[PDB]
């Protein structure tokens, strides 16, 4: 009888004073805004619930009203930035985190639950949740021996509201609650489940955008060959956030990025630079312009595990802001590597997929493309075969290209073009 | 990432 | 150098 209630009849109920009166209104609003086609949220909001809602949070004698008002208010929260705050507004935040230390599994996993959308809404709500001093009760939840005892729905449920803490940037959050959340991060991050693992990854991977400081909190934990691990799962749920932390870490300093090469993620990049979801082949194109950005030791690390040949590969055919990520992997290659590296990659067939990309109306693609062929004239300089490089760049087409840029409309590629010509083709 | 529970 | 996301 609480099915299809009017948002009258649920004030009613809720209004009687009665209390089982308010039970069964609170139920029918729940059901209300459990339904997947436009749930009157607003409506409920504008009538002055969400108040009585958190209020029937604390009584502690009834646990079934506790249970109804915590998922009408998980669901409230889970809609817009001003549905969520309406729900912040009523007082619910102190309200669901004395509910996080109920003896009814179900009623403190649903408080888990509706802090996680409160959290998940930004920085402000974020630490707001974070300075009413959720995260210790958060993870006395977890402070078990072992993971698989608890139910997988509430592990599940307890992983995304710890991922949501981490999450967003400006600010990023406390770095005390991060270095809170961390060891329970990295058990979380060696769970058997795929849902698990997959926000466990989504944490890290925010909990890594940012600077250095922030990577290294991270790194100095040990997850980096965790991460490794996951970035070869065939999930691709997994693959993703684990690919995105990987190439956040990789952004740092040449002593973190070394512990990604160390770890072995270089052996996994020949079926990520060829895998047929296009987010994986820029992520994973990305984090080698990144590492090509890198030492030269590092470079040649990415030499010996022949990934140059991927590169050429991804340049060759793939989606425009894959090939985008890969012309930067190039001019990074060929700005710190050296003569022999360079000359290799040129052996390994880079000139003509270059060329070809100048042909690209994406005015910063075809800069980082006219830097790599300067970076490699000059090590073509050094080995005075600056001849055999201009006819190879002729005979695919790329003179052509070049000179018919030295008429485009912005600046430094026509500059950058007529260097090239006066110096190596005239 | 919001989640409502249905 | 390195690019940030």
């Amino acid at each position: 009888g609480t099915v299809n209630w009017s948002v009258e009849d649920i004030v009613k109920g809720i209004n009687s004073n009665n209390l089982e009166s308010q039970l069964q209104a609170t139920q029918a609003a729940r059901k209300l805004l459990s339904r997947e086609k436009q749930p009157p949220i607003d409506n409920i909001i504008r009538a002055g619930l969400i108040p009585k809602f958190v209020s029937f949070l604390g009584k502690t004698d009834c646990s079934p009203i506790q249970f109804e008002s915590a998922w009408a208010l998980t669901n409230i929260a889970s809609g817009t930035s001003e549905q969520t705050k309406a729900v912040v507004d009523g007082g619910a935040i102190p309200a669901f985190i004395s509910l996080l230390a109920s003896p009814h599994a179900h009623i403190s996993e649903q408080a888990v639950w509706a802090l996680g959308n409160i959290a998940g809404d930004g920085s402000a709500f974020r630490d707001l949740v974070i300075k009413h001093g959720a995260i210790d009760p958060l993870l006395a939840l977890l402070a078990v021996p072992d993971l698989s005892t608890l139910a997988c729905g509430y592990l599940r449920n307890l992983t995304w509201t710890l991922s949501n803490l981490c999450r967003n940037k400006n600010p990023a959050p406390p770095l005390d609650a991060v270095e809170q959340i961390l060891p329970t991060l990295v058990r979380l991050l060696h769970h058997n489940d795929p849902e698990v693992l997959a926000d466990s990854c989504w944490a890290i991977s925010y909990l890594t955008d940012g600077p250095n400081e922030r990577i290294e909190m991270v790194v100095k934990k040990g997850v980096v060959p965790q991460l490794v691990k996951l970035l070869g799962a065939t999930e691709l749920p997994i693959v993703t956030p684990a690919l995105r932390a990987i190439g956040n870490i990789v952004t740092g300093t040449d002593e973190q990025t070394q512990k990604v090469i160390d770890a072995g993620a270089l052996a996994v990049f020949p079926s990520l630079l060829t895998n047929p979801k296009t987010n994986i082949q820029k992520e994973a194109t990305w984090t080698m312009s990144n590492i090509t950005a890198g030492r030269q030791d590092q470079i040649q690390q990415v030499v010996n595990h022949g990934l140059v040949p991927f590169l050429v590969g991804v340049l060759s055919k793939a989606d425009f802001k894959t090939q985008k990520e890969a012309a930067w992997a190039i001019t990074n290659y060929t700005s710190g590597g050296t003569v022999e590296q360079i000359v290799y990659l040129v052996h390994c067939g880079i000139i003509e997929p270059l060329m070809n990309l100048l042909s690209a109306k994406d005015t910063k693609i075809i800069q980082v493309i006219l830097d790599a062929i300067s970076n490699i004239f000059q090590a073509a300089e050094k080995l005075g075969e600056t001849e055999k490089l201009s006819i190879m760049i002729e005979e695919c087409g790329g003179l052509d290209k070049i000179e018919a840029l030295q008429r485009h409309e912005n600046e430094s590629v026509y500059k950058a073009s007529l260097n090239l010509i006066e110096k190596y083709f005239s | 990432e919001k989640r409502p529970r249905s």
